[PDB]
């Protein structure tokens, strides 16, 4: 399984998608987005602290995990499903 | 202060420790009320008594059935004694039921009207039937030893005796009851049967109380 | 002050030292009661001397007689002359008698200190009685008593515990191995590492029941072993 | 229990028991005297 | 000061408690407009319960199949935790003295007996120390803390006297009891995924540990 | 803004004391029966919960135990 | 008769729960007005995960049980259903994919699930009802629909959605300030809620009467 494809796309999805939230590209526990799909500060309740220097919380990895699983399990059987 | 039934919870209010076998146990207060407390402790003491009195036959006959003595067991004794004999059950039934009758509603309006069955109209009898307290009907025909009327502390130390013995004979009843509705034989053989391998002869092993065993 | 039972720990109030062989060993609180302290030091002063008169017993009948065991030393048939195979009611009947006798002459003493001293038939025999449990007297005719009796208790407590234990250690090594306390210790001593609780544990030598005579005496050991 | 005896006293609860009493009643007097037709 | 902490924990989250590390994303101990079972007490409470259950059952988990490895028990014995007669579907153990129903009723009794009195300790502080117990209710006057009631029995070497050496202690055990617990549903995954015991998990992994994993026992 | 569990500790009494009282809940038929139109009102307003009080907690509180109760029917 | 006396044990804690959130532990008005949250919990816990317990029961109990049925195997003579969650052989047997566990899952290996998750559809010539296979595999996509579902709503983190601010950004020119009131109407009104509940209620019993008589999903119901 380690080097297929499979394997190497989910990774790569997940990896994309974990490193445009923190790079300011997707949107995080600590920024939002308006009507015009642009970032803006957000207002969570919780404040959970990290020391990281974007305010990458826990919940971000979680958030950015679960949709790079989804995106990885879409394009893997979008794959299988055309024959490629 | 006085033992409860489950101890650290405070008892009621209705159950002060004067009456005997007081342990605060009413967690659905049927006896809050007075006399409704009063008709419910002469309603235990005339069970705890028919249960002593049912438990001791039971044992003895369950003894005598044990031993080769010939007796029968409780669940049959009624059949045995009516075939045995030339005894008519309804007869023995209206005989038991007037019996019964006339000394419960003698019971009954000294209940309602204390010290009223004293005044002489059964026969001329008077303090025999004057009631020492709800429950306990003291006097000569009753108590004919005068247990009651003397030495107040042992009499309340018999009271706390009685009350106790009563509800441990209610729960035997109760057990003898079970014990043949679910393995069929009598209390002695039960017990016996038990005696002879506790680890394996219980309820946890009759395939009745268990279902899932 | 004196050496508790374990580094660090407090003893509980009611024991101050006052009785002989106090170490405020109390995890319990049995003997926060004074009744109850007093009628436990009682039983520990009669466990005492029983378990070392045991273990005594045990010990010198297997040094006099090593061909009988001790735990089927009760059964009639392996009672000495001219006591073999004797009747175990009459028996049975004497010590009870015997010992009802003095157990409740005992109790009494223990109920009311210092009212049962003197000899119920020939007046004017009676023992001194100095402390519950102790009567001396005739009890003891050396006069050993005459100095200082608190060492002397707290060395006759300390044995009886240590008796005590001894007595439960050669009925669980009856039970586990079928044989007496110093046979036992010579097989351990033959192999060590073949003969210990490690290997005899799990086996339980007991029968089921034994007929003694007529009736039959159930049994069991104190562990779930096999039989 | 005075209040719960209170509750049911009230015209619900005592119009379900006497008319669960009645019912028992004529139900068991049918059951034991089947088809009663005449006097 | 672990991962997940935040701002809304550390509200009321000052490290009074043993184990306080701030962990609380979900804010269950909330003392504003807390009640029924999830209150700091109870939850506190519940939670060195779950430690010294899961301690023992750790332990107790896996204590047969290391004994039974190095030959200290026999061969009848040493038998998997699921395999004892706790789950009859998953095996079953017939050398006890009775069957698991009889010793089950005698642990009703037992369990009832413990667990009702500790109850009605928490319920009523020191109200175990007053009713007549056969003499027992000089140790069962506990404390200010339900959690740690102590006393001649519960502290029987009167370990922990200084303040801070209670609070060391105090947050060794619930460091302890929190492996446990994760240890505990880590044999029952382990059980249910593997079907073997967790010693032998162990070991087969320690064997080959890129072919001895989760990923490779899913098929 | 924070999504917590907010609750109050022991709001209502379990007793048997409002049983014994019927319309309680009603100002107005807390007075009792005169007329048996009053019987019909007694059931025309017992779940008209918005009805015997303003204050919206108390409605919430009722609506939800009685779901509860509806849950326990169906079961 | 089990099932039964688990339901008197419901019904039970029903009572239990209603009497203790009404004398003991009542929620505050904050609490009941945490829609985002309710929702969430609602398409996620409820729905999605009812779902997936009702999928699991279906391919481990259904499926095998009535599959059994339908070759004409004797319910006497049918294996109970712990014995089919139990061991891997007989489950083996009735579903090759069984044989190599939940590893194809994990491996996004789906398509070797196609024993006992299908797009059959018609109806089943024996029964005369739903294919079993096709109503789990259903039960699966429901179950990962509602729970992605249930992670729209914003309750304590930055993520997530406002409904507030989603009714205030839909405002056209032809109907002037639009859904502006409508989250404080359905936040403090019962009544309102009640409304839109029913409707929606009553129209999704209809469907359910025609979706059932049209298509019957149970054994020997058409
Ligand atoms: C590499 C990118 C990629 C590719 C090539 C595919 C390709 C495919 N996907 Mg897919 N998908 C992707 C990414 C991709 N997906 C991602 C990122 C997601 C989100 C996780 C999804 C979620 C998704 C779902 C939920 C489904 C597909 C489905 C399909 C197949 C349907 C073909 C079609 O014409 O639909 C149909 C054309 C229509 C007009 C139908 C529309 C009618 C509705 C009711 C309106 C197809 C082979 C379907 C499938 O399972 O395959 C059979 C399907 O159910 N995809
Ligand atoms: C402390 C946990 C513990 C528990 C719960 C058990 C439980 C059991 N053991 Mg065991 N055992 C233990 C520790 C334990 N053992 C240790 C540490 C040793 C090494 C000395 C042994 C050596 C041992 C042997 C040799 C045998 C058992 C056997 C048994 C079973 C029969 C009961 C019996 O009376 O045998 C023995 C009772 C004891 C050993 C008392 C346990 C003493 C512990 C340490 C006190 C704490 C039983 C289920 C028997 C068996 O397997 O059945 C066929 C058997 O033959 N055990
Ligand atoms: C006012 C109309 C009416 C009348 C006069 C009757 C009369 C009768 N019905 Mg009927 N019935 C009616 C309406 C009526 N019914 C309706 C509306 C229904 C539908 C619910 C029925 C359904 C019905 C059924 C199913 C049956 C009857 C039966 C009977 C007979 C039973 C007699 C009895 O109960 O034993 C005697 C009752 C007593 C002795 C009670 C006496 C009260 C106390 C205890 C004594 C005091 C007396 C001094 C009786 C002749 C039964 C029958 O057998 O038919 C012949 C029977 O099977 N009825
Ligand atoms: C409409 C359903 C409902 C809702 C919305 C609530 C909501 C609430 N309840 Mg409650 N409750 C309910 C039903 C409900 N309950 C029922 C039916 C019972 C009877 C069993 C109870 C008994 C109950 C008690 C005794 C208490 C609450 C408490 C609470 C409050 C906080 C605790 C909590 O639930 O958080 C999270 C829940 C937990 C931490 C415990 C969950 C543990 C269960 C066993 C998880 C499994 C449940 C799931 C359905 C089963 C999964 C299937 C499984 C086989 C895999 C909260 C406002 C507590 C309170 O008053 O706080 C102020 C409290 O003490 N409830
Ligand atoms: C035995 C325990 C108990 C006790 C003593 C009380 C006592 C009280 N409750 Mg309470 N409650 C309980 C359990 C209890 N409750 C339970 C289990 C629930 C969950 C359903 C509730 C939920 C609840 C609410 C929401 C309210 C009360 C209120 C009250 C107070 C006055 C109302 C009243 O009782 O009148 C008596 C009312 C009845 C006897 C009606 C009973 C209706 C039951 C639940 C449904 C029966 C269904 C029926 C069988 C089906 C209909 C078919 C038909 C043909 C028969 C009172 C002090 C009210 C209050 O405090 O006023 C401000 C309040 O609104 N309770
Ligand atoms: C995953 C979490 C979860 C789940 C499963 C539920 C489930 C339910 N909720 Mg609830 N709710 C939740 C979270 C949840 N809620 C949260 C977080 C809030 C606060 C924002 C609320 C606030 C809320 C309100 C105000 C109401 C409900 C109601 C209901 C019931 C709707 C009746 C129905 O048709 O369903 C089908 C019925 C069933 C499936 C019966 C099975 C019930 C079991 C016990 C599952 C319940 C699980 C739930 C989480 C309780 C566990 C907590 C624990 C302490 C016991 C239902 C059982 C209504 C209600 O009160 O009903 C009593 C209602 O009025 N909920
Ligand atoms: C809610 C739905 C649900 C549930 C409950 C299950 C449950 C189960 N499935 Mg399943 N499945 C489902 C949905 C579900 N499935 C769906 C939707 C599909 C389609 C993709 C499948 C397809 C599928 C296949 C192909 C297989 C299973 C299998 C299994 C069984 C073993 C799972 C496994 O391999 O290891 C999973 C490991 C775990 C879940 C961890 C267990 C956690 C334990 C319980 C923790 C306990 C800890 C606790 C502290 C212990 C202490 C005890 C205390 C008394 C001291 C299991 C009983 C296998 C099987 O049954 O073999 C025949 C198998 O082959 N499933
Ligand atoms: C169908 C036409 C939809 C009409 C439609 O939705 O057009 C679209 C039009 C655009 O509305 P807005 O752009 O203001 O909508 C924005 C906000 O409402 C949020 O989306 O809505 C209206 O015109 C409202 C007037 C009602 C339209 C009156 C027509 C009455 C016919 C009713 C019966 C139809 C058969
Ligand atoms: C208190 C309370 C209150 C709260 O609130 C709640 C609750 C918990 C409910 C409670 C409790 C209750 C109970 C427990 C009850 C029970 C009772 C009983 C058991 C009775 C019996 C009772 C019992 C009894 C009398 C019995 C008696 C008996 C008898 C006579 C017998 C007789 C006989 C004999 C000799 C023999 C012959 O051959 C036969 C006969 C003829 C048969
Ligand atoms: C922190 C936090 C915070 C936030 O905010 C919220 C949240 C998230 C919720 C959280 C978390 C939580 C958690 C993690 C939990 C978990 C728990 C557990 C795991 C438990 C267990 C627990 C566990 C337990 C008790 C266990 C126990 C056990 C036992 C007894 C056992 C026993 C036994 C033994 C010995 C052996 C044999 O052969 C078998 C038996 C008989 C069986
Ligand atoms: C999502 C978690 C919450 C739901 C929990 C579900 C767990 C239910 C508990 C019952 C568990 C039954 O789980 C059962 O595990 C055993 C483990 O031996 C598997 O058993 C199978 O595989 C194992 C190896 O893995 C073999 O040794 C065994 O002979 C074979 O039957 C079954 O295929 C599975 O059905
Ligand atoms: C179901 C979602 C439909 C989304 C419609 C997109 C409308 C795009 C125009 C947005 C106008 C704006 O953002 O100012």
């Amino acid at each position: 399984f380690i080097g297929s494809s499979t394997n190497l796309i989910m990774v790569a999805s997940t990896t994309a998608t974990l490193a445009a939230a923190r790079f300011g590209l997707a949107p995080t526990v600590k920024k939002n987005t308006t009507a015009g799909l642009k970032l803006v500060d957000s207002k969570n309740s919780a404040g959970v602290i990290s020391n990281d220097p974007a305010g990458f919380t826990i919940v971000d990895v979680l958030a950015m995990g679960a949709a790079g699983h989804g995106l990885g399990v879409g394009i893997v059987l979008g794959l299988k499903g055309i024959g490629a | 202060v006085r033992p409860v039934w489950f101890p650290g919870n405070p008892p009621p209010a209705h159950l002060d420790g004067s009456l005997a076998g007081d342990y605060g146990f009413d967690p659905l207060f049927l006896g809050q009320e007075p006399q409704t407390l009063k008709w419910y402790v002469q309603a235990e003491l005339v069970h705890g008594r028919f249960a002593m009195l049912g438990a001791a036959g039971i044992i003895l006959t369950s003894i005598g059935a044990k031993v080769g003595l010939g007796f029968p067991e409780w669940y049959d004794a009624g059949k045995v004694v009516v075939e045995k004999n030339n005894i008519d059950f309804p007869t023995l039934m209206v005989i038991q039921f007037y019996l019964m009758g006339w000394a419960e509603t003698k019971r009954w309006y000294d209940f309602k009207n204390p010290g009223s069955q004293a005044d002489g109209s059964f026969l001329g009898f008077t303090e025999e039937f004057k009631g020492l307290e709800n429950g306990y009907p003291g006097g000569r025909f009753f108590d004919p030893m005068g247990l009651s009327r003397g030495d107040a502390a042992k009499y309340q130390e018999y009271k706390q005796k009685e009350v106790k013995n009563g509800r441990l004979a209610m729960i035997a009843c109760l057990g003898f009851a079970a014990q043949y509705a679910a393995t069929g034989k009598g209390p002695l053989d039960n017990l016996a049967d038990h005696l002879a391998d506790p680890n394996h002869v219980n309820f946890a092993t009759n395939g009745v109380s268990i279902p899932i065993a | 002050d004196r050496k508790l039972w374990a580094p660090g720990v407090v003893a509980p109030e009611y024991l101050k030292g006052d009785l002989a062989g106090d170490y405020g060993w109390d995890p319990l609180g049995l003997g926060a009661d004074p009744t109850a302290l007093k009628w436990y030091r009682q039983s520990e002063l009669q466990h005492a001397r029983w378990a070392m008169l045991g273990v005594a017993g045990v010990l010198v009948q297997e040094i006099v007689k090593p061909d009988v065991y001790f735990y089927e030393a009760g059964l009639p048939q392996n009672l000495p002359e001219p006591f073999t195979n004797i009747n175990m009611g009459g028996l049975l009947a004497w010590e009870f008698i015997l010992m009802h006798w003095v157990e409740v002459r005992r109790w009494q003493d223990y109920k009311n200190f210092g009212s049962v001293n003197e000899d119920p038939i020939f007046k004017g025999n009676k023992v001194p009685n100095p402390e519950m449990g102790y009567p001396g007297g005739i009890f003891d005719p050396f006069g050993f008593s005459k100095g200082n009796l608190k060492e002397l208790q707290t060395k006759e407590i300390k044995n009886g515990r240590l008796a005590m234990i001894a007595y439960m250690a050669f009925i669980l090594q009856a039970q586990a191995t079928g044989k007496g306390p110093l046979a036992a210790l010579s097989a351990h001593l033959s192999n060590p590492f073949g003969n210990n609780i490690l290997k005899n544990i799990g086996t339980c030598t007991v029968p089921h029941s034994v007929d003694v005579q007529g009736l039959t005496i159930p049994l069991t050991c104190l562990w779930p072993g096999s039989q | 229990m005075k209040d719960f005896t209170t509750y049911l006293s009230t015209a619900p609860v005592i119009a379900t028991i006497w008319f669960t009493f009645t019912a028992g009643l004529l139900i068991e007097i049918n059951r034991y005297f089947p088809d009663p037709l005449v006097f | 000061l672990y991962v997940g902490a935040s701002q809304s924990s550390l509200a009321y989250l000052d490290g009074s408690l043993p184990g306080d590390f701030g962990f609380d994303p979900l804010g269950l101990l909330d003392p504003v407009n807390s009640g029924g079972f999830i209150e700091p007490k109870w939850l506190q409470y519940s939670e060195v319960i779950h430690a010294r259950w899961a301690m023992l059952g750790a332990a107790g988990c896996i204590a047969p199949e290391v004994l039974g490895a190095a030959g200290l028990i026999p061969d009848a014995t040493n038998i998997k935790w699921f395999e004892s007669g706790v789950i009859p579907p998953a095996g079953s153990y017939n050398g006890y003295w009775a069957d698991p129903y009889t010793i089950f009723f005698v642990e009703i009794v037992a369990m009832q007996f413990a667990e009702l009195r500790r109850l009605q300790d928490f319920r009523y502080p020191g109200s175990m120390g007053q009713q007549y117990f056969l003499g027992l209710e000089a140790i069962f006057k506990g404390s200010g803390d339900a959690a740690y009631p102590g006393g001649p029995f519960f502290n029987l070497f009167n370990l922990g006297k200084t303040e801070a050496a209670m609070k060391e202690l105090k947050l060794k055990e619930i460091k302890n009891g929190r492996l446990a617990m994760l240890a505990m549903l880590g044999y029952g995954a382990q059980a249910v995924m593997t079907g073997k015991g967790p010693f032998q998990n162990l070991v087969e992994h320690l064997a080959d540990p890129v072919n001895n994993n989760i990923l490779t026992n899913f098929g | 803004k924070k999504v917590k569990i907010a609750v109050d500790r022991n709001p209502v009494e379990t007793s048997f004391e409002k049983w014994a009282k019927p319309g309680h809940f009603s100002r107005t038929l807390s007075k009792g029966p005169n007329t048996t139109t009053w019987i019909w009102n007694l059931h025309a307003d017992a779940h008209d919960f918005d009805s015997h009080t303003s204050d919206l907690e108390e409605i919430s509180r009722k609506v939800f135990s009685a779901h509860f109760g509806q849950l326990g029917i169906i079961f | 008769y089990t099932t039964a006396i688990g339901g008197l044990v419901m019904a039970a804690a029903m009572f239990f729960a209603g009497w203790f959130h009404y004398h003991k532990a009542a929620p505050k008005l904050e609490w009941f007005q945490n829609v985002e949250s309710m929702l969430n919990h609602h398409l996620g816990g409820l729905l999605g995960l009812g779902s997936l317990a009702w999928a699991g029961h279906q391919i481990h109990v259904s499926l095998p049980v009535n599959k059994l049925l339908d070759a004409g195997v004797d319910p006497k003579e049918i294996p109970l259903p712990h014995d089919l969650l139990l061991n891997r052989a007989i489950m083996a047997d009735l579903y090759p994919s069984f044989a190599k566990g939940i590893a194809p899952f994990f491996t996004l290996n789906w398509s070797e699930y196609s024993d006992f998750l299908t797009f059959k559809g018609g109806l089943n010539p024996v029964t005369g009802g739903l294919w079993l296979s096709d109503t789990a595999h259903h039960h699966v996509a429901i179950a990962v629909l509602f729970l992605v579902a249930g992670h729209m709503y914003r309750t304590n983190w930055g993520i997530g959605h406002s409904m507030k601010e989603i009714l205030e950004a839909h405002r056209g020119p032809f109907t002037g300030e639009g859904h502006v009131g409508l989250y404080e109407i359905l936040t403090t009104s019962w009544h309102a809620q009640l409304a839109i509940n029913l409707a929606l209620f009553g129209s999704l019993s209809i469907i359910v009467a025609h979706h059932m008589y049209a298509m019957p999903p149970y054994p020997y119901l058409a």
